[PDB]
RNA sequence: AGGAUUGACAUUCUUGAUUUUGUGGGUGGUGGUGCAU
C-alpha cells in the first residue's frame, strides 16, 4: 500500500496554473512500482503543464520496457483523445512541445508511439500533423534509414505515404538501403496496385519532391524505370523537371 | 573476425549497451557479467586487479583468446550516425564491449562455445 | 456601465484564478512534503524488483554499415537559376552604382613548394587550400596565413627572373590569380591587411631610394588588388 | 565510454550517442478564400 497522496497529485496537477513538481513524482524513476503506483493516480486527470513535465522525465526514463509500459497503454491514447476533442483539429501547443520533447530518445520511439499511429484510427489529417511535428525538430539519421525500410515494406496507406513524402522532404543524403528502398517501391506500385487503388497529385508529388535532386546512386536501368514511372503515370508534372533530373542525373 | 561480427550483429539485436566503468563493476558486483572485451596493459594497472579476479573466481566469463583492438573496436562496431561508414572511421569510442543475456544464438554460435569452453 | 461590468468581473475571475493559484501552491507544497520521504515508509512495504523491433535494428545495422549522399541542397531550373543570377547581377550593378556615388608564416610556403619551378606551387598549392579547408573544423587563422603568403609568394616570384620559361611562368601566374581571385572573393578581411602593410613598408622603401626600391612585382600588386 | 549528452538526492551521482563544435544551407505551415461535403 502506497502513501496514498496521489489522489492529491491528480487533484492538484488537475487544475495546475505554474510553480514546482511533486518530489515522489520526481524520484519515481528510482522507485520499482512507478506503473503499478500510476495506475492507482489512475490519470485520466491531466493539465498541458504537468504533461509536458511528464514525457520530459519519461524520454529521461525511456527504454524499450518503459516505452511498452507508458506510452502505448494510455499516452498515444491521450493525444487520440484531445485530438478528437479539438473541434477544428487544432491540437494544442504544450501537447506539441510535450511530442517534440518526446522525440529526444530515439531509443525506443518505433514501437513506442510510431507503430500503433497507424493501427487505428488514422486518418491523413492527424497523418500531416504527426509527420510535421517530426519536420520541425530532431530525428535519428540512421533510425530513421532504417524506419523508412520497414515504414515502406508496411502496407499501402496514405498516413504511411505522407510520413515518407515529409521525412523524403526532410532532405537527406541518400543511402544505400534507401536507394534499394526506393527501387523496390517502384516494384511495389506497379500494375500490383495500378488497377486497385488509384494515387492522384499527392503521389505524384511524392515522387515529383524525390525526383527533384533525390537521383545521386542510381542505375541507367533505374533511369529507365524512372522514365516508365513518368511513362505510365504522365500528370502534367513530368516533361520539364523529370526531364532535367534525367539530364543532370549520375551514377 | 567473423565471430565478433556476429556477436556483434548478437548485441546489435540485444541494445543494452551499457559500456562504461560504473556499470562494468555493477555488472562485475552483480550476476550478469559474462562477455566483456576488455584490453589489458594501457593504463597503470587500472582495472586488472578485480576483473581477473573474478575472472579467476570459479565461473567462466572468458571467451577470450585475444582482446579485439581498442582502435577499432567501437568503430566497426555499431556506435553513432551514418558516421563515415565507406571513409574508414577508426577513432577511439568505447573500446571495451560486454555481450548480455547468456550472448548464444542458434546452432551456428559453436564457435563462441568452443572459446569459452577451454580457459 | 459597461466600462464598470468588464472589469469588475475580470478583477473577479482574476481573483478567482489567484485562489486557484494560491490553493495549487499550498497543496502542492503539502502533498510533495507528504509523499515524498513519507513514501520510503512505503518503500518499505511492496517491492517490483522483438520482432519489428529486431528488424528495425537490422535495417538501423545495415544503414549504419553502408551509406552516400545527395548532391547539394536543391535542384533548379535553367531559367530560374537565370533569375538567381540575374537578382545578383543586379544587385551587383545598383550597389556599384550606389558606391561609385558614395602552414605559411612567410617562408613555410616557400620552403613547402621549393623543389620544382613553376607547375608544382598551382596544384601544391591548391591541394594545401582543398586540404585546409576540407578537414578545417577550427582552422580560419591557418587559411588566412596561407592567402597572406600566396600574397607574398607571386610579391616575390613576379621579378626574381622571367629569363627562363615566359610561357610557363604566363599560365601559372595566370592560375595563380584566377584561383586567388576566386578564393579571396570571399576572404578580404586577412588579406586586406597584409595589402596595406605591403603599402606601409614599400613606403619607407620608396623613402629610403629614389627608384631603386621599387620592384617590378609593384605592378602586379597593383594589378591583382585592381582586379580583386 | 581512457566521457558525449540526458533524470539531479545543492556540489555528485540512477543516463549513453539522440551527440559535440565547426563548415554550409533550406525559409517558418496548427493557415482562410472559389469546387460535388
Amino acid at each position: 500500500k502506497v502513501i496514498k497522496a496521489y489522489t492529491t497529485v491528480g487533484s492538484i496537477l488537475k487544475t495546475w496554473t505554474h510553480g514546482k513538481l511533486p518530489k515522489l513524482f520526481k524520484v519515481i524513476p528510482s522507485l520499482r512500482n512507478w506503473q503499478d503506483v500510476i495506475y492507482v493516480t489512475n490519470p485520466e486527470e491531466w493539465s498541458p503543464h504537468v504533461v509536458y513535465e511528464a514525457t520530459k522525465l519519461f524520454v529521461s526514463n525511456l527504454t524499450a520496457k518503459e516505452s511498452q509500459k507508458f506510452i502505448n497503454l494510455i499516452l498515444l491514447e491521450r493525444f487520440r483523445d484531445n485530438i478528437e476533442t479539438s473541434e477544428d483539429h487544432s491540437l494544442n501547443y504544450h501537447i506539441y512541445r510535450a511530442v517534440k520533447k518526446s522525440l529526444y530518445k530515439p531509443s525506443a520511439f518505433f514501437k513506442g508511439f510510431l507503430f500503433p499511429l497507424v493501427e487505428t484510427g488514422c486518418n491523413v489529417r492527424e497523418a500531416t500533423i504527426a509527420g510535421s511535428v517530426l519536420a520541425k525538430v530532431s530525428v535519428p539519421a540512421l533510425h530513421s534509414s532504417a524506419a523508412l525500410s520497414y515504414l515502406l515494406r508496411l502496407p499501402f496507406s496514405p498516413p504511411t505515404t505522407v510520413f515518407i513524402k515529409i521525412l523524403l522532404d526532410k532532405k537527406y543524403a541518400l543511402p544505400y538501403q534507401t536507394v534499394d528502398d526506393c527501387v523496390y517501391y517502384f516494384m511495389r506500385f506497379r500494375i500490383g496496385e495500378d488497377a486497385t487503388r488509384v494515387l492522384p497529385v499527392i503521389w505524384h508529388k511524392a515522387f515529383l519532391t524525390f525526383a527533384q535532386r533525390y537521383k545521386n546512386d542510381i542505375t541507367q536501368d533505374q533511369r529507365d524505370f524512372l522514365l516508365e514511372t513518368v511513362r505510365q503515370r504522365g500528370h502534367k508534372d513530368i516533361g520539364p523537371e523529370i526531364r532535367r533530373e534525367l539530364l543532370a542525373g549520375a551514377s | 573476425e567473423d565471430a565478433l561480427k556476429v556477436v556483434l550483429r548478437t548485441a546489435l539485436v540485444h541494445d543494452g549497451l551499457a559500456r562504461g566503468l560504473r556499470e562494468s563493476t555493477k555488472a562485475l558486483t552483480r550476476g550478469e557479467a559474462l562477455l566483456v572485451v576488455l584490453v589489458s596493459s594501457v593504463t597503470e594497472a587500472n582495472i586488472i586487479k578485480l576483473v581477473e579476479g573474478l575472472a579467476n573466481d570459479p565461473e567462466n566469463k572468458v571467451p577470450l583468446i585475444k582482446v579485439a583492438d581498442a582502435k577499432q573496436l567501437g568503430e566497426w562496431a555499431g556506435l553513432g550516425k551514418i558516421d563515415r561508414e565507406g571513409n574508414a572511421r577508426k577513432v577511439v569510442g568505447a573500446s571495451v564491449v560486454v555481450v548480455k543475456n547468456w550472448g548464444a544464438e542458434t546452432d551456428e554460435l559453436s564457435m563462441i562455445m568452443e572459446h569459452f569452453s577451454q580457459q | 456601465k459597461k466600462t464598470k461590468a468588464e472589469v469588475m468581473k475580470e478583477v473577479i475571475a482574476k481573483s478567482k484564478f489567484y485562489k486557484q493559484e494560491r490553493q495549487k501552491a499550498q497543496g502542492i507544497m503539502e502533498d510533495q512534503i507528504d509523499n515524498l520521504d513519507d513514501n520510503f515508509e512505503d518503500v518499505m512495504s511492496e517491492l517490483m524488483m522483438t520482432d519489428l523491433d529486431k528488424e528495425y535494428d537490422i535495417k538501423v545495422k545495415e544503414l549504419q554499415l553502408d551509406k552516400r549522399a545527395a548532391p547539394s541542397d536543391r535542384t533548379k531550373t535553367e531559367e530560374e537559376k537565370n533569375a538567381e543570377a540575374e537578382e545578383k547581377k543586379r544587385e551587383l550593378e545598383q550597389q556599384r552604382l550606389d558606391r561609385m556615388n558614395g602552414r605559411t608564416h612567410d617562408a613555410l610556403l616557400d620552403q613547402v613548394k621549393k623543389l620544382d619551378l613553376d607547375d608544382h606551387p598551382k596544384i601544391v598549392k591548391n591541394i594545401i587550400k582543398a586540404y585546409q579547408p576540407k578537414l578545417a573544423e577550427g582552422n580560419k587563422e591557418k587559411l588566412g596565413k596561407f592567402t597572406a603568403v600566396l600574397l607574398r609568394h607571386i610579391i616575390f616570384l613576379s621579378n626574381q627572373n622571367y629569363l627562363k620559361n615566359v610561357q610557363s611562368f604566363k599560365r601559372t601566374q595566370n592560375a595563380l590569380i584566377s584561383i586567388l581571385k576566386s578564393l579571396s572573393e570571399k576572404y578580404n578581411r586577412e588579406l586586406s591587411e597584409e595589402c596595406r602593410d605591403y603599402i606601409n613598408e614599400m613606403q619607407a622603401r620608396y623613402k629610403k631610394n629614389h627608384f631603386d626600391a621599387l620592384s617590378n612585382g609593384d605592378l602586379v600588386f597593383f594589378s591583382i588588388i585592381g582586379i580583386l
